């Protein structure tokens, strides 16, 4: 390749070999033209290489026609305005063929002489290649944190609906139906467990049997109340499918599904099979909470984030749980009282162990059943302790960079400020010369061509 | 893309001219093409009053020959040289080309509505006679009523070398810059 | 704005489109004065 | 030493003493010849030092004839064309003699820099040789993930079957075997689980007495095809011995033993002695799950790595015990009703507390061992957390590692795909000029040379 191009003297020597085995048929030689150093001052700091060291490379800006562009001829030298200590690595390619990442500089001007200069991120050298997308990385992350487009009535009241349901703590109504949302749904539960506990005789009657006929009117009124507000906010969803695809729907729709299906239930006969299963499943407007509360959210986020942890975490804990299960059931079976009946019998002792728990219960009454009761509370220790660490790491991130995103988007807003500023501030200019600098003297004439070609005049 | 290949080869560009081209040039957009995204990013800070990306549209494509999606340094000088130092017949066939959106070369007051509501829209809303909604079909109707005789490129071209006040500011630029 | 001062003969050049549509007069151009460059020593490091 | 030479007039001096004391034999002095500073020019930046600070090294490039050959004479300097700002700690070698390394430079350049002057890497200064070292530690690695040769018919099928044996994730026999033999691993234990468990009366008989007739022909199934797979993986293993010597295929083994010991030893006569032991040893085959998921693999790679601090958790942990078990039976002895008959006895409360977990069954019952019982606990947790989070971050580097690593793959399949694409262009570029730069000329004539040496013509 050009790369090589000051072996090609040792090729041709190389060649010489051929010839006693050849059939010479005049090849013809090139007959080439025949080396002086040349200057590359990037903005003060002259840089001297040889032209061929430069011409290896035929196809970015220093090798090429192109360079030519950058020629001041009266000092008989290159110069270019751009960074000198990142030229300094545009030069280095050009000997080795390997570009070098600076640590020390920011990546997006290390990009910037990059495309410059004709170089792509993709010849740079496996040594810092590693770290090279890595800060890649932050700098791609910190442009969408900074375009996610966050701007917050053309239309509809569906969109004007929506951006109060979306963003609660704006407008003075979304505040009062977020407010609202929250006590029905903490009154709702807190009445649940109301009811669940005895309030009273002939027996000890909870108070699910004498009262509960006020109960019901609130169980269905919430369960109103979260029907009529899923109902709103699909009237104002744009991605209505979508978003009836998203989590948060599904957790209304399971929070709401138990009463009807209960109505159901009770319409044409009535067992009692299904009616522990629906009292479990009211609880679920707990998850509901998810809206209000930015921690359930990152707490969702880095449960899914990490889900693979999650999942080796569950299975060595099946795995130890069912050895040491084992083992614990062949080690302490033949006692005299002995509650290890089984192996799922043994499963119970075996996940209070592992997880330093503690019942007593069920404990080993056999020399070798507590030595591997005691590993087998050392091997849950291990286990648990492995996947704990990342998850709290994942959510501490998570959480500083939710908490960062928010002074992104506060530093957008100041620099659109500041834009409209410049603005104002370049209009007000123009004014200022048609009352009564270089480039402004030129700038002012071009506007004032645009007064005079719709016969209309800017004014304060 | 030589620097000896556009010059004074039917380029009006010297040697130098071309260099200070080149360094502004490649100064916003290092990759040497630039694009419509980019395009409209400088050509809206000359007028901050209102918003130019409606007309630096219309501009990109009168720019950007052969629909290519990005404009070249290489086409993109022969444009200037054409506008800013270019003759006569050069510069009215590009701002025929302008207005004429579509392919075929006609103007038909639908085409250049834009092309004369983007000029007045560049403006903002700040001017002293506070503009209007109609005000930008007064223009063009006021247009065709100097050219439209009956219902093309012939007609414009003759048209313009028909009043000297127009001709006198087509070449308003070539003597500075 | 005098950020990008380079792209004023393309801005000059986007003019020209107004000519056809206007109505001529005089913008009495600027005409301006007609660039070496200099150098800016901070401390024995020149910088051109 | 040439080290430290101008310091010779000093050394001069010193040997004046000399010279009362001695016996004259005219010594004959040297009678040298007789300093202008030189210039260092790499590339551009120009580097100004005495010829005589070089010339103390003479083992360099920098001191010694080889610099003659970067002489470049017209401008009466040296012209090097290396990095300017590593030069910069070459040249401070010449005046002190311990190199000095810059943490932002790559070490993949300053290496190249120390060798192409003559330095070495064991001159460099006490000062900054940690982090060298350091630094060259994970530039050594990049390179050996890099070149582990993960590539993957010319011979017979054994080759071709191994690379699907330890490649599951390809072809479409190696995924079905894998999948097959995962299933039957999880329905051995599973079943194994189930004849555990009672079933079912005469008494509460298990599922081992009245069942258990087809129990026996599903482990003895999964045995056969267990030693099968092991047969087929001995049938493509080039290291047959380091491969049965390895930890995969000795827990294999342990797997496949109990089966046919058990066989073995009902064959003749039968005894209840060895049968709970062989039965605890039949659930062994749920660590073959290690070749499965890589979790069970980088968990065993983290406790290999740190051994020696599981020998002093070990060692601690037994420590603690013995010292905390005897002063709890010595402070609980006289009580009325005690469960602390003895130290070992003392062993299984004193486990049960250190690792807090607690049971109730054996608690103390004296102002004395309670001191000592919650000295336990705390003397407990500040033991087992000592070694646990250099486990966790161990485990959490390994991953991170072996996560990385892919990265480090993939990044190697495109380098290759870009030198290929190289060298398809250059060969594509000969034929160009076939049909119809400066370097490429006598490149393509090296080529036609090539082409009627033996009278072949290269062809698209």
């Amino acid at each position: 390749a050009a790369g090589v191009a000051a072996w090609l003297p040792f090729a041709r020597a190389a060649a010489i070999g051929w010839m006693p085995v050849a059939s010479g048929p005049m090849p013809a030689p090139p007959r080439q033209e025949r080396d002086a150093l040349i200057v590359l001052n990037v903005s003060g700091t002259r840089f001297q290489t040889w032209q061929d060291t430069l011409e290896r490379y035929p196809d970015t800006l220093l090798g090429s026609s192109e360079r030519d562009f950058f020629y001041h001829p009266e000092t008989q030298q290159y110069f270019f305005d751009r960074d000198p200590d990142i030229f300094r690595h545009i030069l280095n390619f050009y000997r080795t063929g390997k570009l070098h990442y600076p640590r020390h500089e920011c990546i997006s001007a290390y990009d910037e002489e990059l495309a410059f200069f004709g170089l792509i991120p993709e010849i740079i050298g496996d040594c810092c290649y590693e770290e090279y997308k890595d800060r890649r990385r932050e700098n791609a992350e910190r442009l969408q944190d900074d375009a996610d487009t966050d701007t917050a009535p053309t239309m509809t009241a569906r969109q004007r609906v929506w951006r109060a349901f979306e963003n609660p703590h704006t407008s003075t109504m979304a505040l009062v139906f977020y407010y609202v949302t929250g006590f029905f749904i903490a009154v709702s539960v807190i009445a649940n467990v109301v009811e669940t506990v005895p309030c009273g005789h002939i027996k000890e009657l909870p108070c699910g049997e004498r009262y509960a006929v006020a109960f019901f009117c609130l169980d269905t009124a919430c369960v109103m109340i979260f029907t009529v507000e899923y109902l709103l906010r699909l009237a104002a969803a744009p991605s209505r499918y979508r978003f009836v695809r998203s989590v948060m729907s599904i957790i209304d729709v399971v929070a709401i599904l138990p009463y009807y299906i209960g109505l159901v239930m009770t319409d044409n006969e009535d067992v009692s099979g299904a009616f522990v299963t629906l009292r479990v499943f009211r609880v679920f407007r707990i998850f509901k909470f998810s809206r209000h509360s930015q921690g359930l959210r990152i707490l969702g986020y880095t449960l899914k984030s990490c889900a693979s942890e999650l999942g080796f975490l569950l299975f060595s804990l099946t795995m130890a749980i069912i050895i040491f299960a084992t083992v614990m059931f062949y080690a302490e079976k033949g006692s005299s009282a002995s509650k290890f009946t089984s192996i799922p019998a043994a499963f119970w002792y075996t996940i209070v162990t592992m997880t330093t728990l503690g019942y007593g219960d069920m404990v080993p009454k056999t020399i070798a059943g507590k030595i591997f009761g005691s590993i087998c509370s050392l091997s849950g220790v291990l286990v648990i302790a492995l996947p704990v660490p990342v998850i709290v790491s994942n959510f501490s991130r998570i959480y500083h960079q939710n908490q960062r995103a928010d002074k992104r988007r506060a530093q957008k807003k100041a620099r659109l400020a500041r834009i409209r500023a410049a603005k104002s501030g370049s209009a007000n200019a123009y004014m200022q010369s048609k009352r009564s600098s270089s480039f402004e003297t030129q700038h002012h004439h071009l506007l004032h061509c645009l007064e005079k070609t719709t016969n209309h005049e800017f004014v304060d | 893309p030589e620097g000896l290949e556009q010059l004074e080869a039917q380029t009006n560009f010297t040697k130098r001219e071309l260099q200070v081209l080149y360094r502004g040039f490649k100064n916003e957009c290092p990759s040497g093409v630039v694009n419509e995204d980019t395009f409209k990013q400088i050509y809206a800070q000359f007028f901050p009053h209102g918003d130019a990306s409606t007309y630096a549209h219309y501009l990109f494509n009168a720019f950007d020959t052969t629909q290519t999606g990005s404009v070249k340094f290489e086409d993109f000088v022969t444009a200037l040289s054409i506008l800013l130092r270019g003759t006569v017949h050069e510069k009215l066939r590009w701002t025929f080309n302008l207005y004429d959106i579509n392919k075929d070369g006609y103007i038909n007051k639908e085409e250049m509505m834009d092309i004369v509501k983007a000029i007045y829209d560049m403006m903002g809303k700040y001017t002293y006679p506070v503009l209007k909604e109609d005000t930008p079909r007064q223009h063009v109707d006021v247009f065709f009523q100097k050219m439209d005789k009956n219902k093309t490129l012939d007609e414009f071209l003759e048209s313009c070398q028909e009043d000297d006040n127009i001709m006198r500011s087509l070449q308003l630029f070539q003597n500075v810059m």
